[PDB]
């Protein structure tokens, strides 16, 4: 039928500080069907303590989640977010951008 | 200011996979506050806001036996959809539903909703006056019948003038210090060059709480809608949001350029601009 | 407080 492929946004909840704790968010909406694949990324590697909210969508049908993981940010760790969704022929990743 | 409450159920079949799931959460304007999924190992309503908690027993079991009652009858609905678009049995498909109550600044009934999906489409809608439907095909078309010949717009026009309202009522009362305390966003402009000669002015908000705002980027005092680039507001995670709005301006110009932020939290709208 | 009210399609 009709498919919605997902909008990503990679930020913290927090403005990073280096060293200070922090959230790592990954926020995917716009999709359709429901059905999806998130991982988060630290170093290329899917952190393991990783939760998510509960499924709802939006006024235009499309679904909605966030997920989301306690991080301490630094200069060098790079992070990211890998969505999987049946509109994609290949995995999508999203670099972490602190300023976006 | 003016609230609402709604809930959204989600039911999803999936072909060789066990029988359809069925996801129901409740909100009042932008927080959540129950959440019921038939994949649980324990499906039951479960409170997901701490001024739900103090509810009783009497009233955990209500939802949860409406919930349960529900996705049997949302199973039976997918099923039924298959036959009214002549659809096999081998695909997954969705059914979403949404229904609430508005009230207005004063307290009353605004309007109420009924709405609902089928594979993301619009299916079929209670119309604004409570009493009538707005069928968006031939198949439901005939759901409309079978709700005319039912009377249930009468049945969900007493819900939503009546309990709908008052639980509503209840719950921002018990939850006044939250559901009744709009967060003004936190606002400032950043500043990043693209070349020699262009930088990106960003306008940010942070912490705000409800959801709804409006951002905007002014030139010489005229909006600048189709050249700014703005981003879908975001959950932060502690229950507020985050947005900004982004426009590419010529270097030496920046001091041209005002955002502009409307919120409820606001006593006025803001006027900001590039401070180096 | 969830709405009681069957819709059978």
């Amino acid at each position: 039928m009709i498919q919605r492929t997902p909008k990503i946004q990679v930020y913290s909840r927090h403005p990073a500080e280096n060293g200070k704790s922090n959230f790592l968010n990954c926020y995917v909406s716009g999709f359709h069907p429901s059905d999806i694949e998130v991982d988060l990324l630290k170093n290329g590697e899917r952190i393991e303590k990783v939760e998510h909210s509960d499924l709802s969508f939006s006024k235009d049908w499309s679904f909605y989640l966030l997920y989301y993981t306690e991080f301490t940010p630094t200069e060098k760790d790079e992070y990211a977010c890998r969505v999987n969704h049946v509109t994609l022929s290949q995995p999508k990743i999203v670099k972490w951008d602190r300023d976006m | 200011g003016s609230h609402s409450m709604r809930y959204f159920y989600t039911a999803m079949s999936r072909p060789g996979r066990g029988e359809p799931r069925f996801i129901a959460v409740g909100y009042v304007d932008d927080t959540q506050f129950v959440r019921f999924d038939s994949d649980a190992a324990s499906p039951r309503t479960e409170p997901r806001a701490p001024w739900i908690e103090q509810e009783g027993p009497e009233y955990w079991d209500r939802n949860t036996q409406i919930f349960k009652t529900n996705t049997q009858t949302y199973r039976e609905n997918l099923r039924i959809a298959l036959r009214y678009y002549n659809q096999s049995e081998a695909g997954s498909h969705i059914i979403q539903r949404m229904y609430g109550c508005d009230l207005g600044p004063d307290g009353r009934l605004l309007r109420g909703h009924d709405q609902s999906a089928y594979d993301g489409k619009d299916y079929i809608a209670l119309n604004e006056d409570l009493s009538s439907w707005t069928a968006a095909d031939t198949a439901a078309q005939i759901t409309q019948r079978k709700w005319e010949a039912a009377r249930v717009a009468e049945q969900l026009r007493a819900y939503l003038e009546g309990l709908c309202v008052e639980w509503l009522r209840r719950y921002l009362e018990n939850g006044k210090e939250t559901l009744q305390r709009a967060d003004p966003p936190k606002t400032h402009v950043t500043h990043h060059p693209v070349s020699d000669h262009e930088a990106t002015l960003r306008c940010w908000a942070l912490g705000f709480y409800p959801a709804e705002i409006t951002l905007t980027w002014q030139r010489d005092g005229e909006d600048q809608t189709q050249d700014t680039e703005l981003v879908e507001t975001r959950p932060a995670g502690d229950r507020t949001f985050q947005k900004w709005a982004a426009v590419v301006v010529p270097s030496g110009e920046e001091q041209r350029y005002t955002c502009h932020v409307q919120h409820e939290g606001l006593p006025k709208p803001l006027t900001l601009r590039w401070e180096p | 407080q969830a709405s009681q009210e069957v819709k059978n399609w």
